[PDB]
């Protein structure tokens, strides 16, 4: 309902965790689980590749269609770009449905 | 045939070198107007002679006005066969699987 493709078998969840590294244990045995750990974080890069299959338009419509277009006139900043402060923003929502087809 | 009208006297003669154009919308690119129960089908009685219906179509409207998505089609922007007297046209079509109608 929110939109999208519904799959019985969707891309699987990928779960990541830092393995625990204990701080020094006591020198005489205690059965309680360890609660003292070294403090850690991790950083890395991640890549996703997707192949999409397209369906081309086959229209016999004579006149031009509606198209998404960037604004013609001057503006303080560029839409879909950064700030003077380095903040990316997306100005509007963009849908998918510009071309037309008969029923 | 060409019809000539002078002085209230009208005459009909053949125009041998004239053509007609035919095409099928095999790719379903024109608005499909069959299926709306219109007049102009072939007559039930074989002996009857019939007149071919005019083709027209509709698109989106707001009141009497067009909207952005309104579409215009020119049928001359399709390939068509041209036939003179002595030429003919034919085609073959296969129905997709469809359930039997229940005559019961």
């Amino acid at each position: 309902l929110m939109g999208g493709f519904g799959l019985k078998h969707p891309p699987p969840q990928i779960l990541i965790k830092n393995t625990p590294v204990p701080a020094d244990p006591p020198t005489t045995f205690n059965q309680s689980k360890l609660n003292s750990f070294i403090t850690q974080y991790s950083t890395g890069q991640v890549s996703v590749e997707i192949e999409w299959e397209l369906q081309k338009e086959n229209s016999k419509r004579w006149n031009p269609e509606i198209q998404y277009t960037s604004n013609y006139y001057k503006s303080t900043s560029v839409d879909f770009a950064v700030n003077t402060e380095g903040v990316y923003s997306e100005p509007r929502p963009i849908g998918t449905r510009y071309l037309t087809r008969n029923l | 045939k060409e019809v000539t009208q002078n002085e209230g006297t009208k005459t009909i003669a053949n125009n041998l070198t004239s053509t007609i154009q035919v095409f099928t919308d095999s790719e379903y690119q024109l608005p499909y107007v069959l299926g709306s129960a219109h007049q102009g089908c072939l007559p039930p009685f074989p002996a009857d002679v019939f007149m071919i219906p005019q083709y027209g179509y509709l698109t989106l409207n707001n009141g009497s006005q067009a909207v952005g998505r309104s579409s215009f089609y020119c049928l001359e922007y399709f390939p068509s066969q041209m036939l003179r007297t002595g030429n003919n046209f034919q085609f073959t079509y296969t129905f997709e699987d469809v359930p039997f109608h229940s005559s019961y």
